RNA sequence: UCUUUUAUCGAGAGGU
């Protein structure tokens, strides 16, 4: 009924086996005069509303480096909201996606169109066929 | 009772004749060859630094599929029965490897040769890869362009070829008994004859053709077996052959001692 | 604070936060992070 | 979820009444279902996807 | 946190993942989850099989 | 995502007796045998050869699912005969024929390099 | 992308023919001799080497990031 | 001793 049988061999010494990249972006919008939003690291201290996942993968800024392992839902981009008048900060982060298992390839950082930050993320992983893929001649 | 008559014999492939025996005997034998004869080969990657055009594990899966020499790995131990901690001495084979490109016109093409044993149980004969000749340089492993530094450290430890395609020492082994049809264990398709529409297997002529004028015997059994077994430097022929048979051997004996520690 | 490369010169800097976003050389205006100082394993496998 | 569990089994979209039918478990690795093929014929199936 | 190794870097010395790199993902008692870095796969192992980075070298379960 | 490791094809855990015998029942003198971590070589190469003593009458094996690691044996003799005698004679035979085979291939390769 | 190490179906190690390859390629042999003069009698080392498409020459004329 | 967040409307490209 249309399936085949591959061989293990050949799988292993490299048939059909693929590469998997993706992308993510986030930007600073502009609220008020000087009231705006700056990439860092959260602390429970001060912010609130925090998500879940581990952030101890983030350095100082707010991006993670190339090179680290990313998993289920790890933080890659810590990014604050400040609160409308201690206490006084509110989490707006990007979590990784739930169903992902990658290696972080290379970060971007530049300026938007009217002149605040901007950020890139670029995440790669290697596929292997299995029981399950599709094929066609 | 078994016999053995070599036809080709060289460096690095055999092809014999293998009589009166039986069939699952010749057949294990074979299956032994692909399947268990336990050499050596990287494992981990630990990459210090990569500027190049190549993700990391395209290198490290061509870096994993490298033939090195495992004359002496039937001493040297198994990665899950050393009592140290991480790695040590007599459980694993270190390489290191150091490749950079100088200039702005040039492409330096980054071979297998250049790849320095740096630390191994001595004295044995492993961790050196498989050279060719006296002067050749072997397996194309990657290539750089203006300032891409490369430089990286493995591990190399013991394996058999049913936990990845690439501890295994064989290629493909040919294998053939019977050539003239004399069994009938097969039958042949055909639109006009079924004698000017096929082949003639190289091994046609060590047996003799049957007769026209034959009747049928119903008591033989396939009794001479024609193989041929190739490898890829790792080994060396007789010795992948020697070392198949001892496994059987050592397999049989473990499961007789089973049988007999079970009373 | 930080290094970042510039995307034209091929400058290595550092950053604390404070400057905007362009190398002390040429002055181009797309920077890359560079890369991480841990250690990466894989499994050649 | 365990040996010898009665779970219903489905297919969208189901016509007549033998589109709904409750197998037995049985713990398998890897990532697919399994079916005996003799039951393509209700479901209308085929392992093309 | 409820334990002084979650998150940080550790080295298997027993097992089938003798020699791979992983990060504590949860310590809950004697049975830790580490996510190795190889595969993407966080594995069981038991807190004895396991070395932890300190200050010099890769200590055992005494940092 | 869900793949089973492969060194789980020939590794025993400890819990796991790497031979079990079990005797059947419906007739008398015939016994069940189950390997572990073993396949068609083993298997088979005990098979064709306990075929042939002019005491066993009915022995054979299978192997249940291709996923797993495992395969099953029947084994019945006479009733002079206890089959676990004879299977064990049999793995002797099996070593004294690859004995031979070895020693011939060896003089052969040293008198034809 | 780059020509493999081991072939795709018995393993037999095709990653040191790429340079006779060529050069033979050069001297006006044809592919049919020039895979003759290699030692490739089975036709899967054969098409190993026969249909390969060398990507690399591309992806270095792009200047380096970093 | 828990717990623990995924806007909304609309449009298109797809798989049986
Ligand atoms: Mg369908
Ligand atoms: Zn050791
Ligand atoms: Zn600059
Ligand atoms: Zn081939």
């Amino acid at each position: 009924e249309d399936s085949m049988i591959m061989n293990q061999s050949s799988i292993d010494r490299g048939l059909f086996r693929s590469l998997f990249f993706r992308s993510y972006m986030d930007q600073e919008k502009r609220f008020g005069i000087s009231i705006v939003e700056e990439f860092e690291k959260p602390t429970r201290a001060t912010t609130l509303r925090l998500k879940h996942g581990t952030y101890e993968k983030l350095d100082e800024d707010g991006l993670i480096a190339p090179g680290v392992r990313v998993s289920g839902d790890d933080i890659i981009i810590g990014k604050t909201t400040p609160i409308p008048p201690y206490h006084t900060k509110r989490d707006a982060s990007t979590p990784l996606r739930s169903t992902e298992n990658g290696i972080v390839d290379q970060v971007l950082l530049t300026t938007n169109q009217e002149g605040l930050k901007f950020v890139k993320v670029r995440m790669r992983t290697t596929k292997v066929p299995q029981i399950g893929d599709k094929f066609a001649s | 009772e078994p016999k053995v008559n070599i036809i080709n014999a060289q460096d690095d492939e055999v092809e014999l004749m293998l009589s009166d025996v039986n069939l699952s005997l010749a057949n294990s034998l074979r299956r032994t060859m692909l399947a268990e004869v336990p050499t050596l080969a990287i494992d981990l990657v630990e990459i210090k630094m990569n500027t190049s055009v190549l993700a990391d594990e395209f290198i490290s899966h061509r870096l994993g599929l490298i033939p090195l020499v495992s004359e002496d790995v039937e001493e040297m131990k198994y990665s899950r029965d050393c009592t140290c901690e991480d790695y040590c001495d007599e459980c694993s084979v270190v390489l290191e490897l150091s490749a950079r490109h100088e200039g702005e016109e040039g492409t330096t093409d980054v071979y297998s040769s250049s790849l320095i044993k740096v630390s191994g149980p001595g004295n044995l004969n492993v961790g050196e890869p498989v050279r060719r000749d006296d002067y050749d340089q072997g397996i194309l492993l990657c290539k750089l362009r203006n300032h891409q530094e490369l430089n990286i450290r493995c591990i190399a430890k013991k394996g058999i070829a049913k936990e990845h395609a690439k501890w295994s020492p064989c290629s493909a082994i040919a294998f053939e008994y019977d050539p003239h049809n004399k069994l009938k264990h097969t039958d042949f398709w055909f639109e006009v004859d079924a004698k000017k529409e096929w082949p003639d297997s190289k091994y046609a002529t060590w047996e003799e053709p049957p007769k026209p004028g034959e009747v049928f015997d119903y008591k033989a059994k396939p009794n001479r077996f024609y193989m041929t077994v190739e490898t890829t430097g790792s080994l060396k022929a007789n010795q992948v052959f020697s070392r198949g048979i001892k496994t059987l051997q050592e397999k049989l004996a473990n499961v007789l001692f089973e049988l007999e520690n079970s009373r | 604070g930080v290094k970042y490369t510039c995307g034209a010169c091929a400058h290595n800097f550092s950053l604390n936060k404070s400057d905007p976003v362009r190398c002390k050389e040429c002055g181009h205006r797309v920077i890359y992070k560079a890369r991480t100082k841990r250690m990466i394993q894989f499994d050649a496998r | 979820l365990m040996d010898d569990d009665p779970v219903l089994f489905n297919r969208q979209p189901s016509l007549h009444k033998m589109s709904m039918m409750a197998h037995r478990v049985k713990v398998m690795p890897y990532s697919t279902f399994r079916l005996n093929l003799s039951v393509t014929s209700p479901y209308n199936a085929d392992f093309d996807g | 946190g409820r334990d002084p190794t979650l998150n940080k870097t550790v080295k298997i010395r027993q097992g089938g993942y003798k020699g791979k790199i992983g990060i504590v993902k949860e310590a809950n008692g004697d049975r830790f989850r580490v996510e190795l870095h190889n595969p993407n796969k966080t594995i069981p192992i038991p807190c004895s099989f396991l070395l932890i980075e300190s200050t010099h070298g890769w200590v055992p379960y005494e940092d | 995502m869900n793949a089973p490791d492969r060194f789980e094809l020939f590794i025993l855990p400890d819990d796991v007796p790497k031979l079990k015998i079990t005797p059947d029942s419906r007739v008398p003198n015939c016994i069940i045998i189950k390997f572990e971590r073993e396949d068609h070589t083993l298997a088979n190469l005990l098979r064709e050869e306990l075929a042939l003593y002019p005491d066993v009458t009915f022995v054979a094996y299978k192997v249940e699912h291709p996923l797993f690691a495992n395969f099953v044996m029947r084994l019945q003799t006479e009733e002079g005969t206890r089959p676990k005698q004879a299977l064990e004679r049999a793995c002797a035979s099996i070593i004294n024929k690859l004995k031979t085979l070895d020693h011939k291939f060896n003089e052969e390769w040293n008198i034809k390099n | 992308m780059i020509i493999p190490v081991r072939c795709f179906s018995c393993g037999k190690v095709v990653g040191d023919k790429w340079d006779a390859y060529l050069r033979l390629l050069e001297e006006g042999k044809q592919e049919g001799d020039a895979l003759d003069e290699l030692k490739l009698k089975r036709y899967c080392c054969r098409r190993m080497v026969l249909t390969h498409v060398d990507l690399i020459e591309k992806f270095l004329r792009y200047n380096p990031l970093e």
